[PDB]
């Protein structure tokens, strides 16, 4: 910090050498330097940011998942928090902003314990006994998912994931959208285990009216253009057959080995005809099957387009692999990589075709999308987001994509807990009484671990531009009485948090904000494992590139 | 198509010259240029205001909360911002009080004018609007005045004067800082009650000497003055009573030298023998002459010779150096002596009266003190200001200059004419000026209306700097004035104001018992010069610069 | 309109810093914490020293806040507040500079988390300014009104954390006698002026009842004079004793050649007349600020009269108060009564440098010891250590106040602040308790440098204040904690009051700042 | 941190010595002793 | 750092520091370099 140290005094290293508490301080400032951009983005009162690529292109982002991934940091201690933000996005899909703030403060608050001659091995042991004591307390304080006669849960779960976004005001409209979407795309596996594939719904970057008037599609929407303009755009009537092909349909040569060498020039035209005829024989049998709509991964040559225009078939080129599996899964068809069977003959059976009620091509602001609705075998869903431009919709795309992961977890695990820093404030009262029981040096480690957990409710008040100590002191007073509740419900002074729009402490159950408990579990372990990785480093050895 | 003609007939003037007309939103930019440094001033207005590190070219640093002081060092490019610098500089020179009011008011008049020019009001009508508002504003300041001092010297009355002034600059503790000024003001004033003489007071009388070390509680009020000098011959505690005499000479205490080629000339050995002792004798004679008058300390104006020093410390005459004009003039006002450049006998009527001259260790260096006693009082007293950081000595010293400048406000007008502080004087004008807009017809009513909206910045600033939410504190205070004067006499809703610390809701428990007020003479010229700052910026529609 | 560019008018100069934020102030705190880290391990007797070499290649070794900070040209504006309080503490008291700086730092760290929460600034300053008023009053109760038992113990603690602490058995015996020569209400610091002698060992020093000044010039008749006078008599001069122009001019007209011989003999006549008046009064020692020529020193060399010159005015003022004479800038007004006397005179070889020793006076106002050492930093460290200790025993004579050292003052003040905070609100509470545990940084780092664990120490201090009413502190010898009154470790209270007032003024100065402007 | 940018944590003394690009030739002999300590037993690189 | 130039002492980049055990080894080996000159 003060000055640079001596460069390899009687050590003979080609790179730099540093040791002592200086690098330990640099890791604290390194974790705090990357955490300051994540501070202002926490909670509903947080504001978004924009990252410029020095080419005019920019992107608005609130969550710290892709922000830190875009920020190219060269200090390796900061890379662990960069990967921690990417790690938490894969498993849980929510809380990337919280693990960076929690992990940075655990290292910041533990920095005072380093110069007290407390070893890091004793500090992490005091943190770990506080962790498993906190997980059991989280397993005690969790609540059931019924709570009333009706459901009255999944609409409130979406508000927590939808908060701190541009469309947080429209969360009342989008709350019904996300719950209706994920309940349509469920599946069955492992003999009774229900799964919810995230990203299976199609998020379209449309422009137009507003985010409030975003129409939920009762079915999947394919984002691709029509091949020819003389084709029929709208296909009505029930039982519309869907054909999902992947083989190469354009005219292609024979295989590498085959070299056509001709001596009698009479058959030179005939081999040209059958190469043009062998590709049309495949199109002939599809017309015999009567597939109104056909989708192909590869291209479609003009030799095939004339047959679809004549027979009124909807041929669409330039499909992708991951989409057609969901079309076949939704419409009831099966993926056809090639047309063949166990016998030597070559034919096409009608069982390979799907079924749907209606298929309509729609265009909105230079975005052609094929709306497939009314799948008979299994339902599907897609969300047409509408906003200002593509870069504003990227925040909405990440906002919706994080919302599916949160609603995924509350259905896979019915246990939930309230937001507003409730469990973060409850663990402090639980760990203070436990810190005195253990006696020896781990009291300060467990105590400072509890003090670091309070940063989540404190940051909600700092970013709100209000008085923070009054809200924290009132939240401390109610949680202080929860441990001394004196059971005989009348077990009140629990499940309360901050209300930032009004600045009062009210019940989070009635306010309608919840979060699954599994997100709290994985975030605490991943935050502490990152804290263990930084505390145990003593000396750096940076080797210059050759 | 590939390149424009790049403004033809541009060679009329130089390439460095640029024009800036009212169009293209440039008047909005000039308001935005004011908004850059105006937001710096908001965080510096009031008792909770924050000082500013304004390092400069040299490296010489000053930490401060005054608008006029901070703007001296900053080199400004925008000319419209320099109008505020010289407007606050005029405020500091004349009255020495209310510079932040000039900066924050004139900046907000340009802020609300951003809405007026955008609506479509002509610039000529805008100046007529504020001028008609100014005549009504200065009229009502004389009407809603309450209280008066009526006594030049009093222990309790000065606490009402100095304390609200220094509360902005380095608040700290109230009593220890206010007593140093109220004690020093009573020493220098010519009281002379029941004589009919005209009062007189000088800003240069009270001066603060900065000494490092100690603490703010150890500061004392010295009757006389002090320098960081060393006696040459000997030091003396001077435990002898029966007061000494003082003789001031502006010329150096030494043998006469003419001016045109002073060179020795010795034709023979008889002159060589007598030229060396002639001097001793002559100097000795002049010095003995000086002493038969009973003088024991002489303040010299320039360098003193060694031969003259040998005869001065023979009889125990102290020597003091004052190598400057103003340092020598300030000392004569204490003892009341009349200097004469001649080396002869001081006149007995012109000899000064000083009882004791002590030399003690305060800041580790040698200092000479001239404390008088209750008998034979003197003027131009000093204040020993002790502190740890030299930067804090600079800002506290200028706070005494602001307090001494506030004492000047009592001499020229007929009396004190105090006003209620803590935003009460600003919030009262909002209702009076708003009613004045309803009485006058014409398109100037919007200019009168926005002039009242500009006065909300004083309560809004004090509520923001106090760590309170302005959305709840401001309209709670309007309820005291929305219940306007009923049929009962002696209404006490005028003393309601903001509060920095304490009760909720905030309507302060009067500014009364609190003993905080404002001066009428400060508010008169502040609103006058602030309106002139907005007048000159809004009246100009084209700006021309050079080299940048 | 006059140009196609139309440049946008910037408010400030290019390269003039712009500074708005909740941070900005955090950088000033981290800047102070950075400077505070360098002075951190230098606390207490078991600390360390700091080696600095500036651009001019001047080596220095010091543990004082002041010297170290100075040998450092600090350009950061907020960090120079620590430089000012160190010079302010060094100028008046001369001890515990470091302490003040470590206190400031901790107050600032506590202030930092509080600022990471909206708690604003005037609220933090009101807590320290209201708490420091009780700390000053509490220290007055911790201090004693001691008058019995008639200096020795206070000097041993002021010499800590530097060289001569281990040699306190020899230096404190003669250092106490330095201030006893000075009478009340004068306390002249220039009389304790001590010089440098490169060469020798510190153990061979001795106490001197007078002055010892370098001649700085080799005269032609220096060896002829005797070095030993049984009953010497000192007379201070100021006239220049050599053949030159009389009074700032030189112009002599001579017409006749017979008078040209007489005017030269007159100059030779008056110069011996000037010297004969010095000879007739019996002045054995002659001293003058101005130079002395070869003509005068050889005239004095014949009849056993020592002379010297090339001395400063500060040295001359120390000679008068030692011998008790006066200054006479004229040879005709010399009388016998104004001549100073002493016991004996002897010029001794000291580090290849000659010094004129005076000693054995019945009443001497001067104490001046010769500092001999190996390196130039050894003699410098012995000077600064004595200069810091001499100020403590100097001001101990001004007032008799004694408080317990070893970090005992901070713990007793912190306990009452915790009781005072336990009675008040919310905002202020947290602030006063934050000031309480932040005030305990002095015994915190004092034991970390000793190698002991801080948890076992700090847990023992708090729970044992009931029987350890006021004199409860750390003991390094027995590796235990006990009463400091039995160990005879004492320290005045003036270091504690000025430390808290300077530290409270330092932290409150920049806590009322949220801006940073840097032109050019 | 290696020359190719590959960051790696390592508490074992053998793997620490491989990544350290030591210029002194005699100091590089400790790299191979840890390899012999690692190859024979597989424990106590640091101790050796 | 937080992006701004974090400088304290004049000529920040020129001068260096040394602490811990490595500061001691520079001192003792510097004495051994001089002692080898004087030992022979
Ligand atoms: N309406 C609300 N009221 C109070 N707290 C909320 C609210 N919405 C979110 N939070 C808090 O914000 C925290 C993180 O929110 P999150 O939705 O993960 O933000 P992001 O989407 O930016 O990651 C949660 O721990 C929760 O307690
Ligand atoms: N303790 C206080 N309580 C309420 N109001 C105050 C207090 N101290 C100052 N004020 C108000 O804040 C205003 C600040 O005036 P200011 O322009 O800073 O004076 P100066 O010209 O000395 O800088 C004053 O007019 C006064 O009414
Ligand atoms: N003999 C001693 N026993 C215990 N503590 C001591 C002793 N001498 C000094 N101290 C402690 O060392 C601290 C610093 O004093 P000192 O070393 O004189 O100045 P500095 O603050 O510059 O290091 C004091 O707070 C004092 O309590
Ligand atoms: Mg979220
Ligand atoms: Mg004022
Ligand atoms: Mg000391």
């Amino acid at each position: 910090q003060l000055f640079n140290n001596s460069r390899s005094d009687t050590l003979f290293l080609g790179g730099e050498k540093i040791s002592g508490d200086d690098i330990r301080n640099q890791n604290v400032l390194a974790t705090m330097a990357v955490a300051n951009v994540v501070k202002s983005s926490l909670g509903p009162v947080g504001l978004d940011k924009m990252l410029v690529d020095d080419i005019g292109d920019f992107t608005v982002t609130n969550d710290g998942a892709t922000i830190l991934s875009l920020l190219d940091v060269q200090h390796p201690a900061g890379k662990i928090l960069v990967e921690l933000a990417q790690q938490q996005d894969r498993e849980i899909g929510d809380g990337t902003t919280s693990v960076v703030i929690i992990a940075s403060e655990l290292l910041k608050r533990a920095n005072e314990l380093v110069k007290n001659k407390i070893h890091p091995t004793t500090i992490i042991t005091g943190f770990r006994v506080a962790l498993r004591e906190a997980i059991r307390f989280i397993n005690e304080v969790l609540s059931t998912s019924v709570d009333t006669l009706g459901k009255e849960t999944l609409i409130n779960i979406a508000k927590t994931s939808m908060s701190s976004k541009i469309i947080g005001a429209d969360s009342d409209f989008f709350s019904n959208m996300v719950v209706d979407a994920l309940l349509a795309v469920k599946t069955q596996n492992s003999k009774g285990e229900i799964k919810y594939p995230v990203k299976a719904v199609n998020v379209l970057k449309a422009h137009g009216k507003s985010a409030t008037e975003s129409l939920l599609v009762p079915g999947y929407a394919l984002n691709c253009t029509v091949a020819s303009q003389a084709m029929p755009k709208r296909i009505a009537g029930g039982n519309v057959k869907i054909a999902c092909l992947d083989l190469n349909l354009q005219k292609a040569r024979m295989a590498m080995g085959v070299q056509i060498n001709i001596d009698d020039p009479e058959q030179l035209e005939q081999i040209r005809k059958r190469e043009a005829g062998i590709v049309l024989e495949r199109v002939k049998k599809i017309i015999d099957a009567g597939a109104q709509v056909v989708l192909t991964t590869k291209g479609i040559d003009d030799l095939c387009l004339k047959e679809f225009v004549e027979a009124k078939i909807m041929g669409v080129r330039r499909c992708k692999k991951e989409d057609l599996r969901r079309i076949a899964r939704a419409t009831g068809a099966t993926l056809v990589s090639s047309m063949s069977n166990l016998e030597g003959e070559e034919t096409f059976e009608s069982s390979y075709l799907g079924l749907c009620d209606e298929v309509v091509q729609a265009k909105f602001s230079d975005d052609e999308c094929i709306l497939i609705k009314g799948t008979s075998k299994h339902s599907s869903s897609s969300i047409i987001l509408r906003g200002a431009n593509d870069y504003s919709l990227d925040e909405m795309e990440r906002s919706l994509h994080d919302s599916l992961s949160v609603v995924k977890r509350t259905l896979e695990s019915g246990n939930v807990v309230p937001g507003g820093g409730c469990v973060e404030a409850a663990l402090n009262i639980y760990l203070d009484n436990f810190a005195t029981t253990v006696g020896s040096r781990e009291q300060l480690a467990i105590a400072e671990f509890a003090a670091a957990l309070l940063i989540i409710p404190k940051t909600l008040a700092v970013n709100a531009a209000k008085d923070s100590s009054e809200l924290v002191a009132k939240l401390r007073s109610y949680h202080a009485a929860s441990q001394m509740a004196k059971p005989e419900k009348r077990r009140s002074y629990r499940n309360y948090g901050l209300d930032l729009i009004r600045g009062k402490i009210v019940d989070e159950i009635h306010a309608g904000v919840l979060e699954p408990t599994i997100s709290k579990v994985k975030s605490l372990k991943s935050a502490l494992e990152a804290c263990v990785a930084i505390l145990r480093i003593d000396t750096m050895i940076t080797v210059d590139p050759e | 198509s590939l390149r424009l003609p790049q403004n033809p007939n541009a060679g009329l003037f130089k390439q460095g010259y640029n024009s800036y007309s009212n169009a293209d939103g440039q008047i909005i930019k000039s308001i935005a240029a004011i908004r850059e440094l105006h937001q710096m001033c908001l965080t510096s207005m009031g008792p909770c205001g924050r000082n500013k590190i304004i390092v400069n070219h040299l490296g010489k640093i000053i930490i401060t909360n005054d608008a006029a002081t901070m703007l001296r060092e900053l080199d400004i490019v925008h000319p419209a911002v320099k109008v505020l610098v010289m407007a606050t500089e005029q405020q500091k020179i004349d009255m020495g009080d209310g510079t932040n009011l000039v900066m924050i008011l004139a900046g907000e008049l340009l802020n609300v004018s951003e809405k007026l020019i955008s609506m479509g009001l002509s610039a000529v009508e805008i100046i007529q609007g504020y001028n008609m508002a100014r005549k009504f504003t200065l009229k009502e300041l004389d009407e809603m005045v309450v209280g008066e001092i009526t006594d030049k010297n009093d222990k309790n009355e000065l606490l009402k004067m100095i304390k609200p002034v220094i509360s902005s600059k380095k608040y700290g503790s109230e009593d220890i800082l206010s007593e140093l000024v109220s004690e020093a003001v009573s020493h220098v004033l010519p009281v002379a009650q029941q004589a009919g003489e005209i009062p007189y007071f000088n800003v240069d009388s009270i001066r603060v000497v900065k000494i490092m070390g100690g603490s703010l509680s150890n500061s004392t009020v010295i009757k006389g003055m002090v320098f960081n000098r060393e006696p040459e011959g000997h030091v003396k505690s001077l435990s002898e009573d029966k007061k000494h005499k003082v003789a001031v000479f502006t010329c150096p205490l030494d043998i006469a030298n003419t001016e045109t080629k002073g060179t020795v000339l010795l034709h023979n050995a008889q002159e060589m023998l007598d030229f060396s002792k002639g001097e001793e004798k002559q100097i000795d004679a002049m010095m003995k002459e000086i002493a038969d008058m009973g003088v024991e300390c002489i303040v010299a104006g320039a360098g003193v010779g060694e031969l003259a020093l040998h005869y001065l410390n023979r009889y125990g005459i102290l020597v003091l150096k004052v190598p400057s004009k103003f340092e020598l003039r300030r000392l004569c006002r204490v003892c009341g002596a009349t200097p004469l450049p001649r080396l002869g006998a001081p006149t007995p009527e012109e000899l000064g009266l000083v009882e004791t001259v002590k030399t003690m260790e305060i800041g580790g260096d040698r200092v000479t003190v001239f404390k008088q006693e209750q008998g034979e009082i003197s003027r131009t007293s000093t204040i020993i200001l002790r502190g740890a950081t030299q930067n804090n000595l600079d800002d506290i010293e200028r706070a005494i200059d602001d307090g001494v400048a506030a004492v000047k406000g009592l001499m020229k007008p007929s009396g004190g004419k105090l006003l209620p502080g803590a935003g009460a004087t600003e919030i009262e004008l909002i209702s009076r000026i708003t009613k004045y807009g309803e009485r006058t017809p014409g398109l100037l009513q919007l200019a009168i209306k926005q002039f009242a909206v500009a006065f909300e910045v004083v309560p809004r600033t004090l509520a923001e700097t106090a760590g309170l939410d302005v959305n709840e504190v401001l309209p709670n205070l309007y309820a005291a004035h929305n219940v306007t004067e009923p049929g009962a006499v002696k209404t006490d809703h005028l003393y309601k104001g903001v509060d920095i610390d304490g009760e909720s809701d905030e309507g302060v428990k009067d500014i009364r018992e609190e003993n905080i007020y404002d001066m009428l003479a400060t508010k008169k010229f502040a609103i006058n010069v602030a309106t002139e700052a907005a007048t000159t910026v809004l009246s100009i529609d084209q700006i021309i610069m050079a080299k940048k | 309109n006059f140009g196609s560019q139309t440049p946008t008018i910037v408010v400030l100069k290019e390269g003039t810093d712009a500074s708005q934020g909740k941070g900005q102030i955090i950088s000033n705190i981290n800047a102070c914490v950075a400077v505070q880290e360098a002075l951190k391990p230098t606390l207490g007797p078991l600390g360390s020293d700091i080696l600095i070499v500036t651009s001019n290649q001047k080596t220095t070794i010091s543990n004082d806040g002041a010297t170290i900070l100075k040998l450092l040209d600090v350009v950061h504006p907020a960090a120079k507040t620590l430089v000012d309080i160190s010079r302010a503490q060094d100028a008046e008291v001369g001890d515990g500079t470091t302490s003040v700086t470590i206190l400031a730092g901790e107050l600032m760290k506590e202030a930092k988390p509080f600022l990471e929460e909206g708690i604003s600034s005037h609220l933090i300053m009101k807590g320290y300014r209201k708490a420091v008023s009780l700390a000053v009053e509490k220290i007055n109760e911790l201090a004693v009104d001691i008058t019995s038992e008639k200096l020795e113990r206070c000097a041993r603690t002021a010499m800590s954390s530097k060289l001569i602490h281990n040699n306190a058995d020899f230096f404190v015996k003669m250092c106490v006698d330095a201030v006893l020569s000075l009478d009340r209400n004068d306390l002249d610091d220039k009389l304790i002026g001590i010089k440098k002698i490169p060469g020798g060992a510190m153990e061979e020093s001795l106490f001197i009842n007078g002055v010892a000044f370098k001649k700085t010039f080799s005269y032609a008749g220096f060896e002829q004079q005797p070095k030993k006078f049984n009953n010497p008599k000192i007379l201070s001069l100021n006239v220049e004793l050599e053949l030159k122009a009389e009074k700032d001019n030189a112009e002599v007209r001579v017409e006749h050649v017979e008078d040209y011989q007489a005017i030269v003999d007159a100059e030779w006549q008056l110069i011996f007349e000037k010297l004969r008046q010095v000879e007739e009064t019996g002045a054995n020692i002659v001293l003058s600020k101005l130079p002395i020529g070869d003509l005068a020193t050889q005239f004095f060399a014949d009849r056993n009269i020592f002379c010297a010159g090339r001395v400063s005015a500060d040295d001359m003022n120390r000679v008068i108060q030692a011998v008790g004479g006066s200054i006479q800038s004229t040879t005709s007004d010399i009388k016998p009564e104004h001549l100073g006397t002493c016991a004996l005179f002897e010029e001794m070889q000291i580090g290849s440098e000659r010094y004129n020793l005076f000693q054995g006076c019945p009443q001497a106002k001067t104490c001046t010891l010769l500092l001999r050492g190996g390196a130039e930093q050894v003699i410098a460290e012995v000077e600064r250590s004595l200069h810091d200790a001499i100020m403590i025993v100097k001001r101990a004579l001004q007032n008799k106040l004694i408080v317990a050292g070893g970090g005992a003052t901070e713990m007793e003040v912190s306990k009452c602040l915790r009781d005072y905070s336990k009675t008040i609100a919310g905002k202020q509470q947290m602030i006063i308790n934050a000031f309480a545990k932040a005030l305990e940084v002095i015994p915190r780092q004092l034991c970390e440098n000793a190698g002991f664990d801080a948890i076992e120490i700090l847990n023992k201090l708090r729970l044992a204040h009931s029987k350890g009413e006021k004199w409860y502190g750390v003991v390094f010898e027995t590796e235990n904690i006990g009463d400091n009154f039995a160990k005879f470790v004492w320290e005045p209270a003036l270091v504690k009051i000025n430390a808290l007032n300077s530290a409270t003024e330092a932290t409150n100065l920049i806590l009322s700042v949220d801006e940073t402007i840097t032109n050019k | 941190k290696t020359s190719r940018g590959e960051i790696i944590i390592s508490n074992d003394g053998h793997t620490i010595l491989k990544q350290m690009a030591i210029l002194h030739p005699v100091a590089r002999m400790l790299v191979e002793v840890s390899a012999a300590q690692d190859s024979e037993a597989g424990d106590g690189t640091t101790s050796v | 750092e937080m992006g701004r130039p974090f400088i304290i002492v004049k000529d920040q980049g020129n001068k260096k520091r040394q602490h811990g055990l490595e500061a001691k080894k520079s001192h003792i080996l510097a004495a051994r370099s001089v002692a080898s000159i004087i030992k022979t």
